[PDB]
């Protein structure tokens, strides 16, 4: 069977080495890479493995579909924007229809209105609000 | 190995080597 | 009309130094990058350029970009100037 | 770009400073003078023509790191859409300078100025530039002791001479110092230790 | 080489950082704190199997204030609670709290104080609660 | 003078740099490196008997990313990828994801991520990808 | 609002002379010297670049004292509604700063200048006060920082003594056994410059010294 | 500084936990 | 007994090591 | 064996000689 | 009226840093000649001068030429400052 | 440090290789 | 010739003595 | 302990050891 014996690892070398059991390359952060692990693991699980160790080392993590970026919990940020003629129904159907939908971060706001609320990880919440602020100008 | 360290007993278990250090023990 | 705004600052113990300077700076030399678009394409575009009402608003922006950058100009040259007091002796 | 005119501007009132503690400016500025005062004398030749030689000679070896923080940032790609990968490119240009302050500082004085391995993050650079100053003067400090030394044996030899003779009442210092400094050019020693102070740092 | 065969945290002088992260499974959602908590420190042996009561006691006992936005569990000190007077002028509060409880975003440790129907109330709480809502309510009413 | 019975390199501390430049000859296409990519090293017995499935597993071995334009291979290290969203007036997805095939350069490992008949889309990838799909997908709003 | 700006600039250029007297660059740059004429040199090591080590080092420690004024001043609501609460802002703003003059400075130094300020302000007849104010009541701010510079270079005169000590005992055996021999007219010290650069570099003074002035300040884990 | 007896704090006061092998160096 | 600490005693104990150190043991 | 070295084994292994250093010897 | 450009930009190699110094002031000597001259001759055709959309062309040559000149002096003023500090010391 | 036999590795996995007189100097 | 050279064997077979130096031998 | 001190006694007794220190005492 396969596994990483990690002796002293710097985080980020031990997330490259996940990165053939997972098919997609990951991007650890700057700030979450002082932290250190070292013991036996045993990769054949693998997304049930990254969120029970994302939990206990405190990170958080964000697949979009090319990449696994993975940053530190100190640095979740959150915003606050408002739409004047598209509600929050059909910009989920956007999310939904493009594959950027994360179940672990919603967004909360009434339903058919104009506010909402956002927050996750500092490369999604970028996306949402770029892509929100520029559905009102071309409508 | 537990003299002056924190760890946590149980199911998922492990041990805090340094406050930026996980020590996962075998079985 | 489109607005938004981020609440949370970042904010933790670096005890480095150089980084937050970087951040200083390139977050003050992307907030300078964004609005001397914002006001050229407001200038070249023909439409914004005739309403009077449009024409109120293109006023105070190039006050803002013109407040803010001679702020930091004379702070850093009082800046550098104070180490330059000390160690010239 | 405005933003850039500022610290493009903030380099160049800075230099005299940078230079006067970051380089090796000051291990030549500093061996050129108690050479001076090894071999007894006092304005000679000056403090002028002393540091104009020494900076040129810490200009050869320290030029190729100045000259690729231009040519990496004359490429095109400044303009970035995120703040941080700005920060990150701007972190990326100074390892030129990270990687010659490595070398020669001490890594248990940075990693004490850290508190208040490596490869996978780099110390920042406020952290080090007086370890390295601090580096360089006691090593200069050092180097200083062994080139004083030799010339200590010519101020003992003729004092010993002319003791051995009944002329005790007598001021060696018009003596040694034309011994002095034939001990001096007859080592030719000038020309040799700007060699291998050259060779310290850039190898042949 | 782990003793006795109980479940449970010991906690030899950490920094609360490190002690509510080991929290932050059993709350299943990453835990945040901030600057000025994270001087603190703690010392024991401690049991989670409920910790939504377990926080609210020792938020009390340390001095603390805490809010869980849905995503995440921010932790501020009791000398970082900000409070402001905002004033509506086309929305009301009942409207704000129909807002608020379709959200999620309601809290009822700290609700909003003023009258029922009309356009000025007060807030307090956490910096991150008085952010949120004062932003969203002042762009409500440049929508109407 | 150079035995060894069979065919493959031998690499002993290269830097990433040599290495690829001996896969130059049995892939067509010449190989560039960017600078933070080039400080790893590799060492030991390879053999390049299919250089296109040997390099999508030392490219997630080691932590890269490439991209092959017709004419040369990129190979970036996986803290470089940059990404950005943009949006277009007066041609759809449908439109533009069209040019992409008839041109060569759509790549089914990063593909556009967005709705099928809209402005705004998603893309994501190596630097040398995402400077092409900027300009190309702007320049083709100023010529409608 | 406006004059606000004048107050952020004036505050500007009247910089450097705070941290010419303010903070503990007075007590590196004191020492600096000492060391460089407690081994004999004079010109040596071009004390241009002395003030700049000795200056990064105050820097590196008055650093977390300076970067809550801008946080605690760039506030949106520095700007309040009634004229005593306004100036009441600026004196919580200052108190990280004033508490640490309090920290780090002499207590009857101090302790001397409120007495000596208020018979010149109102006369002979205020009574002195004594040192049981501590407890509650803070002095002003104009009144520290002559007793604190005082007070900074005493201990940097006490720092300075002691490392004068090992080299002087070098340079009275050197003069005792030049005149154990009969070399009356030799002047020692140019064969006591040596050992006294020897006793400065094998002790390596430079690379502990510099780790206790930070310790004088501040902690390490 | 408890000699032999030793408690667990969580969420409802103190419980008596079993007599075991291990025991917690105390700090004064 | 917790020599020169203050502590918060009955049925829900904690001592004050420090002014910002707390500790639970039994109940004080 | 492999006395510090980190290392992913089973039939696609390879030792990490430093954090940027690979080192492809057989299967461990 | 009909123009032409050149592409090809050659590098020889320097031999020292006088060498290096050679190149960049004769690169440097010839764009401040020839944009005056251009200005020039852009000022003496007067049909040129009399049309709006050209006037703002001029005006941007102006702008760069006074912006190129100043910020190469101020730059050699203070490299030749930063020398005659450590020269005194 | 490997005692006789040595692999070649590409894009599948290990080959066993053929044995000959040269060895690969083990950086270890 | 090789000790600490990396080189390539087979058909078209080359000794790099350095990263920047390569030898081509004769058959 | 009430040499140089200052106290209320009565009722609701206490010691104010210094300017910024009171003293209750259970009687």
């Amino acid at each position: 069977g396969s596994g990483f014996v990690a002796k002293d690892d710097s985080l980020r070398t031990f997330f490259d080495a996940m990165a053939l059991q997972l098919k997609e390359p990951v991007i650890v952060s700057k700030m979450a890479a002082r932290k250190k692990i070292t013991g036996n693991f045993e990769f054949h699980d693998p997304n049930a493995l990254l969120e029970k160790l994302s939990l206990q080392l405190g990170l958080i993590w964000y697949f979009d579909g090319q990449a696994i970026y993975i940053y530190d919990a100190s640095e979740m940020r959150n915003a606050v924007v408002s739409l004047r003629n598209v509600s929050l129904n059909e910009f989920n159907n956007f999310l939904k229809r493009s594959g950027l939908y994360n179940k672990n971060y919603p967004l909360r706001g009434d339903n058919r209105k104009g506010t909402f609320y956002v927050s996750g990880p500092p490369v999604y919440v970028d996306m949402v609000v770029n892509a929100a602020t520029m559905m009102d100008k071309q409508n | 190995w537990l003299k002056g360290r924190s760890f946590q007993y149980g199911a998922e278990g492990y041990i805090k080597m340094s406050p930026g250090h996980w020590y996962f023990p075998s079985p | 009309i489109g607005q938004a705004v981020n609440i949370r600052s970042m904010e933790t113990d670096i005890v480095s130094l150089d980084d937050r300077l970087l951040q200083a700076f390139s977050g003050s030399a992307i907030a300078t990058a964004v609005d001397k678009q914002t006001i050229t394409n407001r200038i070249e575009d023909p439409n914004l350029v005739t309403d009077p009402k449009e024409l109120a608003i293109s006023q105070e922006m190039i006050s803002d970009y013109n407040l803010y950058v001679s702020m930091v100009s004379t702070l850093t040259r009082k800046g550098v100037g104070a180490v330059e007091t000390l160690l010239r002796s | 770009n405005d933003i850039s005119l500022i610290a493009l501007l903030a380099f160049s009132t800075l230099l005299p400073f940078i230079i006067a503690s970051g380089t090796c400016f000051v291990k030549f500025s500093i061996v050129f003078v108690m050479v001076r005062n090894a071999l007894g004398l006092q304005q000679i030749p000056s403090n002028m023509t002393l540091n104009g030689v020494a900076l040129l000679l810490s200009m050869f070896v320290m030029w190729p790191i100045m000259h690729d923080a231009y040519v990496y940032f004359e490429d095109e790609d400044v303009t970035f859409n995120d703040i941080s990968s700005l920060s990150k490119h701007v972190d990326e240009g100074l390892d030129g300078y990270r990687d010659y302050l490595i070398k020669y500082s001490d890594r248990e004085l940075v990693q004490f100025f850290e508190n208040a391995k490596d490869e996978i993050e780099k110390p920042s650079i406020f952290a080090l530039l007086p370890a390295y100053a601090l580096s360089e003067i006691k090593s200069a400090f050092k180097i200083g002791f062994y080139l004083y030394l030799p010339f200590v044996v010519v101020d003992l030899v003729v004092s010993s001479v002319l003791l051995a003779l009944g002329m005790m009442m007598m001021s060696p210092v018009t003596i040694s110092t034309p011994i002095k400094l034939v001990l001096f050019v007859a080592l030719d020693g000038w020309t040799l230790l700007s060699k291998g102070l050259i060779l310290q740092y850039m190898d042949i």
